[PDB]
């Protein structure tokens, strides 16, 4: 069918090279091969559901994928497949979000990058609504990018976010993207006022007592004899 | 959000195929449910205020440390009781709601996602709404078809939270 | 994302008692008039190709520069995608009525679709007469009765024209 | 694999969860369906030998430069004719197959996957078989509310080829 | 995957003709036990729960070993994925019962299992014996007729400890 | 993520000479003084769940619309979403009075923090309020002293009162 | 598992670089804890005993409905009692490997990865662990420096359970 | 991934009761020496690079065909590859004399890692060669004693020699 | 940005945890680190001119046709000198920052990432500055505790320059 638009890429720190050095701006990388032990699986669990879900309740995890990934039968790909097509992240992020948005979060939190463009967001707004989710998520999985970053065994992460000796490099995008939009809180109508100011007490207004006033000496009587 | 009808939205949607037949027989299958949940709705909001009473009261018969105890989860002052009120009251809502709708989507986003959370943190045991939603599905006396309805929905409740 | 019976959920829910019996009237006859909610939707959807080409194909009589060098619909894949985007309006009115509520329109497709057709290049204007006329087509599909039991099926010609204007209006 | 049974399966699969009341529904709204649909199914497999004779009729009615120009793809001479009641055969079964699984899945997977290559690289005109299907869904003579269900049935049918 | 109503299907399509007559006898009797089976599927997954932890409560009364030191299922993680183990083939075979067929049974959980055990070390006859006390449960649960109407349900009784027999033997 | 000694180095080199003797005296004194700094970050974290829940306690018995229907933190999620963020609050907190720094804190979970809080439609000042009394509490958990020796932590008293009064004023 | 140790090791071999001059430090300031550390798991050793048993009798002074309902949770008869001496030995045998690793590792790995579905489903209350803890941090009467580091021991184990 | 503590750990676990006193003195003992072990790692370390260049040089002094061409280090990047891999060899080696285990050795370079050699057509016993030359040299930055305190560290040099060993015979 | 402070706060960000005795225990570490430390750097401040001077003897001792053959990079004239003291100064600089901070994070971020670039297109060879660096090393006379730390940490740098 009808191919992608062809948007032409803008300069980030991504498609830059970049001489990167082991500190900890960079992103600890958790990997399927090397964590062989049952706690680093936990790890490796944790650390996927912080970058697709932001901190998963308990009732947001999915106990096939994890069981099925401690076996090993599983690949991480296939399970940051299987998190994006569960029900959890449809209900938290296709659903309140529109498609441009939910683009972008999507290209964020699988490749590990801002999108380029809006006209990029614009270009693969197409796929999702003609081809469903499904395809969405396995066309955002098959393209280069994220297999010459990740690959097959590696939970992605936000890809050079900081460069060196900078206080700040980037907003995590974890902080920077939330699931609602200013759009869908207008639907939920959150800003009913906290009004707890000038509530104005009708009561008689307090007058500061005069000079020479009985009540002067009424705190010192009170202390004396 | 889940009710059929979103499903069948989500499922063509998903796909992202044009409605179809298969989607229909819901709606018309929504019959055989809705005929009686709307009546069950309404005689639930009628059985509404002695039911959370009589679920207080449950709860505070089979939990005696509860009333004796002095803290701040354990309801021995006036206070405490009246959160009790308030969270059976949201329980038997949320059940109302779940009835209307059709499907566990209100009762499964507007209680069951943070409830493990919630329970652990503020010692919450959740074995005492346990006994109020017990108490409720022995106590709503709901008649045939609808009453059926309410042991499916009132089970899952109490599989969320055991 | 929103059906109306958890319209109803969700407006009690905000105020926090229960579904007071006036809305109890109100939704039972929905319950009574769904049946002609939701078939109204699938009468809707059977000719939808039909009804496509058919606005598309007027739509083309009335503009004569869509089809002419230089226009936005020109090329053989722009024209597809036309087609595409005028399918996928009428496949997301036909949910709108389907859930009875236009929240899924105004939800999953019509709000960023004012800037995507901005921002492309695309008229809005000629998207606005498209969905008018398929409209009128979509309602006198679902109205005229062939082969049909009578039924009143009126109440959704309203609201199903409501929903093509939101669209028509949104997109502008 | 459209089934509204099998449907339900993948959503609670998908969601992790065991058959709600919502689930429920789903298989007795399947007797609205089913209680008329097993008795097209039959009468659609009596009337199934004149369907495809007189859909063959129409098709050839329709386009007489099927029947006069010499081609491989067209039926000139007799096997091509045969390959035509083939054709029309297999999308009259699947119709019935259709029917009988109560959604589109056997005939979404059977039919429309891979329509558009083989219309494109075999030189199939899709009309003929919008001819056939529509000759189909006049001639079939159901009663009631079967007819009416296997006529929005067929329409899916026109809407996937055209 | 698989719906009786398309396993009768795919096997008409291997034969190649249309369904015939005693097949559809079958059928709208299934549709008229379908009933029985759809909510016989629902009143199993009522006390799915307390069917859970009766079934691995007397499973280790019987096996001691399972709560000892150096077994199995002795940490707390892991006697927390037993407990997910158990749940998920009372699931699956929930699932089973309400398709009408094992072939989701077998297809989506049973044909691996035996070798994860294997390989994980997991005992798989003491596996074999809780889903048996599972579905002596299960049925009980489910031939008790207290609370509704009273019909013959000795059919699902027979599938469901057929299903929970599949699951036991194909643990082993 | 910035160390104080690193804000030493960082300094330093933006100069581009080696590090004077005052900043010595003044590191060496960091060093003397950062035993204090250290386990006074974890004795804050010791109690980090009951100063989480009861600045919230507080917090919704100051203003009753949070838990009111129709509030911020009303259902269920959304409630344990705002104990989230205020452990999380805490926690990074915590970070930046491990490193000495703020700027573990400015960096890492502050500056975005106004934006999503104003988007969301969530209140500021409540969560202003939150980190406020949080604060008095934290400095009044590692100040008071159980079970260990008397010492001057007036510095940590009041760089904790700083870092906590940095993080309610960016929330804003 | 967290030990100081391992976790050098994952950093050196996430960043893929040999261990560098900050790492060295790491293992002699295992000592500034060890030299303590396993004093304090000897002594724990020898305290056992007389902590679990203490510890019972604390837990059964602080809920009397325990030891007076009928449950399978609740230790009305002598297994019960013995399920529950067999748990606090677990937590203190826990926190006796925890204390000679160094790190929260074998804590966090063999109780707390689990014991929130533990609770919800076997209807044991968390605060009953509380009580437990918290009287054998209270009657450990450890010496110094180790006895604060259990206490941020005892109270990461108590944060975990609330 | 196993430290020695958590070896301790791991063992009293399968076993299921207290840590008893005999593996009490010797992990005081081992605390005692890990000063030693942990910057003996260090030292090791230190050299590394001029370790591999200096047993590279050697292997291909002694086998002339691998820089010959035809042989299997012949070209520019395999040769830069056999660099990084006998730098791999010798970082792992080095975590695992940190880890005090050879634990990390077997469990997350050597394993595979004879497969891969001989599926990729590279000499086992070259490797073989390497490790064990680049082993001698590796005791004796640490086995010589110069401008430093005398201590008994034949215990020691004795874990590095059997590490190396294990990586050589696990290569093959 | 390697000290251990920052790796540990890094640790704990990453699993999303709270600080353990680990921390407790890396800090009072680095007092085995930092109470020489911070010696070692002020008597190397104080050593700082006559050790950058007798480097750039040494490395035109070792390489006489940097001194002689006319060229941008070799330092025939003048400037060219002084860049070999900016260079040197800044490798002692490095080394003196290094030192302070604990960790080699200011010494990997302010030289090592770009430094074979440079040495490529600038034709800077390498061997240069490992002289330099073991002329320092040599000269440095630091005695005890401080001189581990310098080839710990100086042979870091060779191992990076080599
Ligand atoms: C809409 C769904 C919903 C649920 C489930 C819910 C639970 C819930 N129950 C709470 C409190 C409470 N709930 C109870 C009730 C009980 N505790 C007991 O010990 C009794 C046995 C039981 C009476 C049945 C009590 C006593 C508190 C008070 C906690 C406090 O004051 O700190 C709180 C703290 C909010 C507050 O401070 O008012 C929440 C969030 N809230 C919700 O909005
Ligand atoms: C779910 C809701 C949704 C909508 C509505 C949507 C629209 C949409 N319409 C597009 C293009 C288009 N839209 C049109 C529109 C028209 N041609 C005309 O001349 C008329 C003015 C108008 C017909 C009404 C044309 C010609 C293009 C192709 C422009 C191009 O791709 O270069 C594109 C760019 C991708 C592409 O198809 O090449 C998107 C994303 N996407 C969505 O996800
Ligand atoms: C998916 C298979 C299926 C179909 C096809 C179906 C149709 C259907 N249309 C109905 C009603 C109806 N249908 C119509 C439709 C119309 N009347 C007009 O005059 C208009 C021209 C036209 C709309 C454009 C009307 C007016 C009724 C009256 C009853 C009602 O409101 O449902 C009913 C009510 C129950 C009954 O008739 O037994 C059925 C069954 N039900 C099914 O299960
Ligand atoms: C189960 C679903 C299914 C479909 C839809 C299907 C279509 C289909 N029709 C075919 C051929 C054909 N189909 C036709 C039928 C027609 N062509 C005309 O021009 C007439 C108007 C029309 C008669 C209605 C003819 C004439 C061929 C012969 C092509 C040839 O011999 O090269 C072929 C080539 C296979 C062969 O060589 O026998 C396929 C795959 N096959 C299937 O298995
Ligand atoms: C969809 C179907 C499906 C099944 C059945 C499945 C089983 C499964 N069971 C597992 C573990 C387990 N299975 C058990 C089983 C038991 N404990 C006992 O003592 C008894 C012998 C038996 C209870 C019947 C135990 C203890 C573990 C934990 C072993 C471990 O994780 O170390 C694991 C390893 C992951 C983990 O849970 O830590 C998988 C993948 N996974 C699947 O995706
Ligand atoms: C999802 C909500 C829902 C439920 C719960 C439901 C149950 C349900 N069970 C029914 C029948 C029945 N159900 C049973 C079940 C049994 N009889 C026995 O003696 C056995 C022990 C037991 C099976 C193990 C029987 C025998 C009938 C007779 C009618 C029929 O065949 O459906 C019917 C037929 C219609 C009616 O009763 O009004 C309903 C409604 N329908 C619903 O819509
Ligand atoms: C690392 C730093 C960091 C912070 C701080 C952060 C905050 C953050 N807070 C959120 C929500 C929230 N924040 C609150 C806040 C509160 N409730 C109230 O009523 C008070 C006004 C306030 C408590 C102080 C509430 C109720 C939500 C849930 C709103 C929603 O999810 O719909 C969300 C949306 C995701 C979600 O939790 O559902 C993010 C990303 N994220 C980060 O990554
Ligand atoms: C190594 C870490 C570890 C933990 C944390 C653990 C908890 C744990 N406690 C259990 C039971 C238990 N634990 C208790 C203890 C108590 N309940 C009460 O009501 C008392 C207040 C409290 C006494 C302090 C009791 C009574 C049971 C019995 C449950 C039963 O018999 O069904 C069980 C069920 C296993 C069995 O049947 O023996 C587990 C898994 N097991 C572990 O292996
Ligand atoms: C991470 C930075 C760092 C280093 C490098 C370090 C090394 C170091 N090695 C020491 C001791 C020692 N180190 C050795 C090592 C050896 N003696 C031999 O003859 C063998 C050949 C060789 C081992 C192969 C010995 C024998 C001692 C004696 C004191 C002791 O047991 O620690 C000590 C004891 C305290 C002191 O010397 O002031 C230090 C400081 N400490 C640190 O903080
Ligand atoms: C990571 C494990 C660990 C801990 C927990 C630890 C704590 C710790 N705190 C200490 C001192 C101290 N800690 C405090 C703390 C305070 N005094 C007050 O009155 C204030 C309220 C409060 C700060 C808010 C003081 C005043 C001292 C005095 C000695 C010193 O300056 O270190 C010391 C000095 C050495 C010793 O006590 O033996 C230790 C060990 N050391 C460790 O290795
Ligand atoms: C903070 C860390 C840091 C390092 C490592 C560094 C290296 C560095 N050395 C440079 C030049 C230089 N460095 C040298 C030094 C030498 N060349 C020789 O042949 C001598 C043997 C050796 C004296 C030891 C010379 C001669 C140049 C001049 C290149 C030119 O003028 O084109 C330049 C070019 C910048 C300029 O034009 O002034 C850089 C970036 N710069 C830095 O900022």
């Amino acid at each position: 069918t009808i191919p992608l638009l062809q948007y032409a890429p803008s300069s980030q720190n991504t498609r830059v090279a970049g001489y990167t050095v082991g500190g900890d701006e960079q992103p600890f990388v958790f990997t399927t091969d090397n964590v062989i032990s049952d706690s680093d699986f936990d790890v490796l669990i944790n650390a996927a559901y912080r970058q697709i879900f932001f901190h998963a309740f308990k009732c947001d995890r999915q106990q096939l994928l994890e069981s099925q990934l401690r076996n090993g039968q599983i690949t991480v790909r296939d399970f940051i497949r299987g998190l994006l097509l569960s029900e959890t992240f449809i209900d938290s992020f296709y659903n309140k979000n529109s498609n441009y948005r939910f683009v972008e979060q999507c290209i964020q939190r699988v490749l590990g990058r801002d999108p380029f463009s809006e006209q990029e967001k614009i270009a693969w707004s197409i796929v999702i609504c003609t081809k469903g989710l499904a395809a969405f998520v396995d066309q955002l999985l098959n393209t280069d990018e994220y297999m010459e970053n990740f690959g097959y065994d590696t939970v992605p992460y936000q890809r050079r976010r900081s460069l060196a000796s900078r206080e700040q490099g980037e907003i995590p995008f974890n902080i920077k993207s939330p699931r609602y939009d200013a759009y869908y809180r207008s639907q939920l109508g959150f800003p009913q006022v906290v009004w707890q100011n000038a509530v104005r007490r009708f009561r008689t207004p307090d007058r500061v007592p005069q000079a020479g006033d009985p009540a002067l000496f009424l705190n010192m009587a009170r202390s004396a004899q | 959000m889940k009710t059929p009808l979103t499903e069948a939205v989500a499922l063509a949607d998903s796909q992202g195929r044009f409605l179809s037949n298969t989607e229909l027989q819901y709606l018309y299958g929504r019959l055989r449910q809705g005929a009686f949940a709307l009546e069950a709705a309404q005689t639930l909001t009628a059985k509404a205020d002695t039911l959370v009473n009589g679920a207080a009261q449950a709860v505070y018969s089979k939990f005696p440390y509860t009333t004796s105890t002095p803290g701040n989860n354990f309801a021995a002052d006036q206070r405490g009781k009246d959160k009790c009120a308030r969270d059976i009251g949201y329980y038997l809502r949320m059940v109302t709601y779940c009835l209307v709708a059709g499907g566990t989507g209100p009762m499964d986003e507007y209680l069951i996602a943070g409830v493990d959370e919630i329970n652990r943190t503020f010692d919450l045991s959740p074995s005492w709404y346990v006994e109020a939603l017990k108490h409720i599905k022995a106590n709503h006396g709901l008649t045939g078809d609808a009453a059926t309805e309410t042991n499916n929905y009132i089970d899952y409740a109490i599989n969320a939270l055991s | 994302m929103f059906d109306i019976f958890t319209r109803v959920v969700s407006q009690a829910d905000a105020r926090g008692e229960f579904i007071s019996s006036d809305k109890l009237e109100a939704l039972k006859k929905v319950v009574a008039e769904g049946t002609k909610r939701s078939d109204a939707v699938s009468r809707m959807t059977n000719n939808a190709s039909s009804i496509v080409t058919n606005a598309a194909r007027q739509l083309f009589a009335d503009q004569p520069q869509l089809i002419a060098p230089g226009g936005n619909a020109y090329t053989n894949r722009r024209m597809a995608a036309c087609l595409r985007d005028m399918e996928i309006i009428l496949r997301y009115v036909t949910y709108a009525t389907f859930t009875g509520d236009a929240s899924v329109l105004n939800d999953r497709c019509l709000n960023g679709l004012r800037e995507t057709y901005v921002a492309l290049g695309v008229p809005g204007a000629s998207v606005a007469a498209g969905v008018r006329a398929m409209g009128k087509a979509a309602v006198a599909i679902v109205m005229d009765p062939a082969g049909v039991t009578s039924g009143d099926c009126s109440s959704l010609q309203q609201e199903i024209e409501l929903y093509f204007e939101t669209a028509a209006k949104a997109v502008e």
